[PDB]
């Protein structure tokens, strides 16, 4: 099947995507610098590839154009991780449409330094297609997040039977 | 299940033969691979016990063994013309026969010993006539007979058992099937290989040149993979001479109209299906049917049609009858907006509906027969006032109605399957 | 038991009102408040604010209505909700004691209007429960009369003498199943209003039942806000009436042979059990329950109280909340569609959820997925004959056709059990695991019974071991069918009254039969061979027979085929206990050991039956509620209504082992594979008998409810329903719990080198070691055990192996693991990246470098390592993982050069 490519931008979410479901698709082939895993969705087996996740990341701008998706994860406990989303959400467009994804981290960590409604409003303003909230400590929506990502990825006239009743 | 189709036979009281089929059905372009496993039911511990009648645990020697695959086309002369072919009415015709291939020579089996022989037949003809048995006027039957000799008693005893084998027609990458010729003398393949099994910088230069798609590059480098028919069958879902395109007039949705009056719209989940796939249909009838008519009942069915070639038809009148394999009835007295129906034909490793194929003398087709019952749409087609009184107006069912029996057939391709059932 | 949808629902809607509501204006309500079934008469009743509608259920078709006028609407108000005169047919302890009266009586059904009126509608129809069961195959009885009753017969417009649609449809007129039974017509009925009763207080709830005075009468228990009122009506005339004082009552319900009101006070939900002859009420406050009750439910003999947020199972005997569970959504409607599965409707009302009694999700329609009012909001639902009819306030309803799990051979220990579903269209789906092989079986086999009729009630379907025989029974026509699957050959035996069917291992049929001669029942044991030449009768196959005593009543029959056979200890013929038959009777339960001889190939021909014991099972353990029983060593272990109970002598004393067992998946070689509340637990029968800790216990998180298991591969298979308005499909998803099994075994302090040897051959075993190291280093856990376990793997070779397996496992776990844990892992792991590089160079395993190059750079603590790795990969290719790796490396290098080179690498290559 088609080989979807999804750049990520932490590293906890990639770890949680694996080590979660043992549903017969454990054998996730791993390439150089990117991790590929086949995902089950309504009898469909779609190969989702994560392109990348200090000392490096000067090349991931070249990865964005090849990547079908560009995930954004931000820490909800600090504003900087939330405010810096704009630079990268413009950069992805500067570098064909993509299925943009917005998500916070450490939601269940005192918490909620930024209101969830404010995050939703700003994501809608930036044009984000899907917004989900997850957590590193056994996230209850990371599976839902990846399911929504898989769903969002891509995948005549009637024939007139003019024959009349046998007369 | 067992992961393979295994048939077990008892040669003698102390020996068992297991015939293992690597696949349920073998396509026209592939070999026939079958494993014969001979095992001794005795135990080595009892081999030295000391009237005892320990003969059950004695080693047994088989001198000669053989396996042969044959195919026969059976038909009745009442409908098929015998006079132009080159027990009261059934007549047989040999299609193919693999010459008798020796399984082993002078094999000795000790107690508790298993010996496996893998027989691999030569490449079957691309236009092999597929196995066909869900019929009464014509049929094609392939049988594999395996036999050998045992010296259990003073007189050399001989064992020989025949097991049915299923053959499917070759399907190209783009759904092209060969018109299997039937009026031929015979086919004589080779004996077929048998193996007893054993118990237990050119590439660099090529890569350098290539460097000066990723998958394509890898393939090229490994050159210094869709060829199997099963792979083509599986990949068929991911698209859009004697060869004929089986998928030619695909259409997701069909519209049923009688005398230019619409009755219902039939929508298929997929343009084509396989022999082991559930046919999902959505019939929208109330919004589509004309206001003057009400479809009160609708029976859907999956039927197999035999179009006998006019050349090979005896003369002595009517359209072929549809041999139904599944039916589902619906009562639509109320304003039935739509009906979702799931025609699932029988699926089993030892029983699957034969695919769609064409032969020299007859053609096999699969169709969806929908029979409607149409009545005049009155204000209340079902209830008639019976008793009227203050505080209540009783109604009761109409005793008799009137309608017609319009019936139609929607063609639908159903090709052979790649997925193999693990076997009982 | 289980229920899955055959296909997306058939959409219909009720016809508009025939009569004119107003004198000049007409209002077609087309709004369905409630729907309810009357299986005793094969009629489905729908209610609307202005009219009642009565349909013939099985051939779905409207047959009658009432269409009340504006005068009645004003005088009595709009119809509010309808209730049925359900026949309890057992003891209540408050109203009826002798149940011998039972018998078919009047088909009465009441409707409470909007101003406290009871209309007491009556349906008269020339039908009986036995006749309905015979004709339509509806399982109604469990305590052709010409064509005069046929209605809605569609005759052809031309040649009217021929019928084109009598029932489902005429086939325009086989020896196995089958006088015009094929048509399955629609029978006429007469609805009529009988009497109106005036109540001066709001009818919060009501329940009507039938009793015996002597003559038959009806009793209506109606809950007013001030208490309860019991009205006795003989012939629709109000006989003596009794009043009992209950405060703030919410809903009446008859459960476990006792009537109980359910009120709601201080955040408490007092349950008031009522006894009317004694004129007393017993109050049982429940645990913390802030929200108000939504609806009470009686399932499996214990009450189920539903709230807007949670559902609690109240036990009637011990009188204490035994279980609580809340779903992700908030309940709107809740009702049991069968004896086990129940239907929950969320607040949105657009989707339904089949949940099991213990709260594990079975099936769900995930509508409202922003596919876009054209929305179908459910108001009620009725399930009967494997067909769920949901209804909406918009006047439209959906007719669903559902599958149904049917009990199989109860845990033949030799091989895994099969999971089979059956449909009202005489279709069977069979799923069986792969057993020994390491590849999971994803396919479902479809078996079509040999018949064009659609009134066949398949009461029994059993698959023998090796899946070479299929024994099914049609009760409404009393026909046994043996289907050889290997040859696909059917053989039918007519006039059989089998009450129970089991397989005693391969070719043996333990059949609990009913003999018409004197109504006595027997236990026969047939030996159905594959090939029957002369079409023999089922009688001649019998080789053993046991006449049940006349007075004793058999509650159930259980047949277990043992995996290991005990030696009889006396041509010895090696007699062994191959199986065991455990008959359960009200007076005494008999265990028949099946003494047999085992041939080397198999064919366990049985020689005799030995009555092991005649234990008088105490009533305290509810013998009538036993669902499975095994004669373990010197005792019986039986799965009671909700618990596993021991009875093993040592006076005979009982004991409760497990308290919240809802299902037993299957038993495979002394392992039970039970499903406890929200958990799938694998025991060992010896440990369960000794009351030891479970072998393993894994949670059930989602719709992945286990249906079968393959312990050798540590796999559990689950039936998933890919549902959608266009089409519906059934698929199998396999969850591998090998990692959890290894973790549990390690927690048991099991000596290492047995786990590795036990699971070495398993393909996911490597990945099983993964998901444990990664999880353990995450957070903080004792890492030494898993490190040693991984280290010994690949070291116990049959030249040194160089430990390729540990290298690959560690590389995969480390690369997928985040920064801030690499240093911790390298602290626990007595190795360094340089050591790993040296190890692969010694082994020349370029794949380790290919997968660990990213980790090598930006390590925990120029860049010629890339060129070296590329050269190594090239050499390996010369000596398509390597090729792909080399290609990826080259691409990465080219990208880096573009961003920054590759020419140097090319030159070095030459």
């Amino acid at each position: 099947l088609t080989k979807y490519k999804i750049v990520f931008l932490k590293t906890s979410l990639i770890t949680r995507f694996m080590y979660d479901t043992f549903d017969d698709h454990y054998q996730a082939t791993i390439g150089i610098d990117f991790l590929s895993k086949t995902m089950y969705l309504d009898d469909k087996t779609i190969r989702l590839q994560l392109w990348d996740t200090e000392r490096f990341r000067s090349l991931i701008p070249s990865y964005i154009r090849d990547s079908r998706v560009a995930i954004i994860v931000y820490d909800i406990t600090k504003r900087k991780s939330f405010e810096y989303i704009d630079k990268w959400i413009e950069d992805v467009k500067n570098e064909e449409n993509v299925i943009l994804c917005i998500v916070g981290n450490k939601s269940d960590l005192d918490e909620r330094q930024i209101s969830t409604e404010e995050g939703e409003k700003k994501a809608k303003l930036l044009g984000a297609k899907i917004f989900m909230e997850t957590s590193t400590k056994a996230g209850y929506n990371v599976k839902a997040l990846f399911k929504k990502i898989a769903k969002s990825l891509p995948e005549n006239k009637p024939g007139v039977i003019d024959i009349s009743t046998a007369e | 299940m067992r992961a393979h189709r295994i048939d077990t036979f008892l040669i003698r009281e102390n020996i068992k033969l297991e015939i293992i089929h690597e696949s349920n059905s073998y396509f026209g372009g592939e070999h026939i691979s079958i494993a014969f496993r001979f095992k001794h039911l005795g135990s080595q511990h009892e081999l030295f016990n000391y009237q005892k009648q320990m003969y059950f645990h004695q080693p047994v020697t088989l001198i000669s063994g053989y396996v042969q695959i044959s195919g026969v086309f059976q038909y009745d002369s009442e409908v098929i013309s015998e006079s132009k072919f080159k027990d009261t009415s059934i007549k047989t015709l040999p299609l193919l026969l693999i010459p008798q291939t020796l399984l082993f020579s002078e094999i000795s089996l000790e107690p508790g010993e298993v010996r496996t022989f893998y027989f691999k037949s030569t490449k079957l003809p691309k236009d092999i006539c597929p196995s066909y048995s869900s019929s009464k006027v014509a049929s094609i039957n392939y049988t594999l007979e395996v036999g050998a000799d045992v010296l259990s008693d003073d007189n050399i005893e001989k064992f020989s058992n025949r097991v049915p084998i299923t053959i499917a027609p070759y399907i190209s990458s783009n759904a092209e099937q060969y018109t299997s010729r039937l009026d031929k003398p015979a086919i004589i393949l080779k004996t077929g290989n048998i193996k007893e099994l054993k118990p237990r910088x050119x590439x660099x230069x090529x890569x350098x040149x290539x460097x000066x798609x990723x998958x394509x590059x890898x393939x090229x480098x490994x050159x210094x993979k869709s060829y199997s028919v099963r792979d083509n069958i599986s990949n068929l879902e991911q698209k859009m001479s004697n060869l004929l395109p089986q998928l030619i007039n695909l259409q997701n949705a069909y519209q049923i109209n009688r005398n230019n009056e619409t009755m219902a719209k039939v929508s298929l989940s997929a343009p084509f299906y396989k022999t082991t796939d559930d046919i999902n249909l959505v019939i929208e009838l109330d919004p589509i049917t004309t206001p003057l008519l009400k479809v009160t009942s609708l029976t859907v069915s999956l039927e197999s049609f035999e179009i006998i070639n006019p050349k090979y038809k005896t003369e002595g009148g009517s359209k072929p009858k549809g041999n139904s394999v599944y039916e589902k009835h619906f009562i639509c007295f109320d304003e039935c907006k739509s009906v979702s129906v799931k025609l699932l034909p029988p699926r089993s490793p030892t029983n699957q509906i034969t695919g769609q194929f064409k032969t020299d003398v007859f053609q096999h087709k699969w169709m969806i027969g929908l029979k409607f019952v149409i009545i005049a749409k009155t204000e209340s087609i079902t209830l008639d006032q019976f008793y009227e009184d203050k505080k209540g107006i009783l109604f009761h069912s109409k005793e008799n109605l009137e309608g017609e029996e319009f019936t139609c057939y929607v063609p639908i391709p159903i090709l052979c399957t790649s997925e193999d059932f693990m076997g009982w | 038991m289980h229920l899955w949808p055959v296909s997306p629902p058939q959409l219909l809607r009720i016809p508009p009102r025939n009569a004119e509501l107003g004198e000049g204006t007409k209002i077609d309500d087309c709004n369905i408040l409630q729907s309810m079934t009357l299986p005793q008469a094969n009629v489905l009743i729908m209610l609307t604010p202005t009219r009642v509608l009565i349909y013939n259920f099985k051939p779905m078709a409207l047959v009658a209505s009432h269409e009340r006028t504006m005068a009645s609407l004003k005088e009595f108000g709009d119809n509010r909700s309808m209730k049925r005169s359900a026949p309890y047919n057992d003891i209540i302890e408050g109203l009826i004691s002798k149940k011998d009266s039972q018998h078919q009586g009047k088909l009465i059904f009441y409707v409470m209007t909007d101003k406290n009126f009871l209309l007491t509608y009556q349906i008269l129809k020339n039908c009986t429960n036995e006749i309905i069961f015979k004709e339509y195959g509806i399982p109604v009885i469990e305590p052709d009369y010409n064509n005069d009753d046929d209605t809605l017969t569609v005759f052809d417009k031309n040649s009217s003498s021929r019928i084109i649609q009598n029932g489902f449809g005429i086939t325009k007129e086989l020896h196995f199943l089958s006088e015009n039974i094929d048509e399955l017509p629609v029978k006429k009925l007469e609805l009529r209003l009988k009497v109106v009763l005036k109540f001066d207080y709001e009818i919060i709830d009501m329940i009507g039942i039938k009793t015996f005075s002597g003559r038959y009468e009806e009793v209506l228990i109606v809950l007013f806000p001030h208490g309860l009122q019991i009205l006795t009506i003989s012939d629709f005339k109000v006989s003596k009436s009794s009043l009992v004082e209950v405060k703030k009552g919410s809903k009446t319900i008859v459960c476990n042979k006792q009537l109980m009101v359910l009120s709601h006070d201080e955040k408490q939900t007092i349950v008031s059990i009522i006894d009317i002859e004694k004129q007393a009420v017993e109050a049982i406050p429940l645990t913390d329950t802030p929200d108000e009750l939504l609806t009470c439910l009686e399932v499996n003999g214990y009450l189920v109280v539903v709230y807007k947020e949670k559902i609690i199972c109240f036990d009637t005997r011990i009188k204490k909340v035994s279980h609580s569970w809340k779903p992700p959504f908030v309940i709107k409607l809740c009702d049991k569609i069968n004896d086990k599965i129940l239907l929950l409707v969320s607040e949105d009302s657009v989707n339904i959820h089949f949940y099991t009694e213990f709260g594990n999700l079975l099936f769900a329609t995930y509508f409202d997925e922003d596919d876009y009012a054209a929305e179908y909001k459910i108001s009620d639902f009725v399930c009967l004959d494997k067909s769920l009819i949901t209804v909406s306030h918009s006047g439209k309803y959906q007719v669903w056709k559902l599958w149904e799990e049917i009990k199989q051979t109860q845990f033949d220990f030799r091989n895994p059990k099969c999971y089979v579903l059956t449909n009202t269209n005489n279709d069977v789906i069979i799923y069986s695991p792969v057993t020994s092989s390491s590849i999971n079986n994803d396919n479902l086999q479809v078996i079509k019974l040999p018949t064009k009729t659609f009134n066949n009630h398949i009461a029994f379907v059993k698959i023998n071991s090796s899946l070479r025989l299929f024994a099914t029974y049609v009760s409404n026509k009393n026909i046994l069918l043996i289907h050889n699957l290997e040859t696909n050959m059917w053989s039918s035996f007519a006039d059989q009254n089998v009450l129970d069917l089991h397989w005693l291992g391969d070719n043996y049929l333990v059949c609990h039969m009913k003999n018409d001669d004197g109504s006595t029942n027997l236990k026969c044991l047939q030996i159905p061979l594959q090939e029957a030449n002369p079409d023999v009768e089922l009688s001649d196959y019998v080789m053993w027979e046991y006449n049940v005593p006349e007075n004793t009543i058999v509650f159930s029959l259980h047949v277990n085929t043992l995996s290991r056979y005990k030696l009889l200890k006396m041509q010895p013929d090696a007699l062994l206990k191959t199986a065991e038959i455990i008959l359960v009777t009200d007076t005494q339960t008999i265990v028949f050991d099946v003494i047999s001889t085992v041939h080397p190939c198999g064919l366990n021909i049985i020689k005799k039956f030995y009555q092991y014991l005649k234990i008088n099972i105490p009533i305290d353990v509810l013998p009538n509620k036993i669902e499975w029983i095994i004669n373990m060593k010197e005792g019986l272990l039986f799965f009671a209504d909700r618990k596993f109970i021991k009875l093993g002598k040592v006076g005979w004393q009982t004991l409760t082992l497990l308290d919240n067992i809802e299902k037993i998946i299957d038993v495979i070689r002394d392992e039970i594979f039970v499903v406890q509340g929200h958990n799938y637990v694998v025991y060992s029968l010896e440990d369960l008998w000794d009351d030891k800790k479970p072998l393993v216990s894994i949670p059930i998180e989602e719709d992945l409810y286990p249906i079968s298991t393959t312990p050798e591969t540590a796999t559990t298979h689950t039936l998933h329903c890919i549902f959608n308005a266009r089409f519906s499909k059934l698929v199998v998803k396999h969850q591998i719990y090998l990692d959890q099994l290894i973790l549990a075994k390690l927690e048991d302090n099991t000596d290492l080198e047995d786990i590795s040897h036990n699971y070495r051959f398993l393909k996911p075993y490597k990945f099983a070691l993964e998901k444990i190291l990664s999880t353990k280093i995450l957070r903080s856990d004792s890492l030494d055990d898993i490190l040693k376990l991984i280290k010994m793997y690949d070291n116990t070779d049959p030249s040194p192996p160089t430990h390729s397996g540990m290298l690959e496992i560690i590389s995969n776990c480390l690369r997928k693991i985040e920064t801030k844990y690499w240093n911790h892992l390298f602290t626990n792991l007595k190795m360094t990246p340089r050591d790993l590089l040296a190890l692969c160079i010694e082994e020349n395993e370029a794949k380790m470098l290919g997968v660990l190059l990213l980790v090598f750079l930006n390590y925990d603590e120029x860049x010629x390592x890339x060129x070296x790795x590329x050269x190594x990969x090239x050499x390996x290719x010369x000596x398509x993982x390597x090729x792909x790796x080399x290609x990826x490396x080259x691409x990465x290098x080219x990208x880096x050069x573009x961003x920054x080179x590759x020419x140097x690498x090319x030159x070095x290559x030459x």
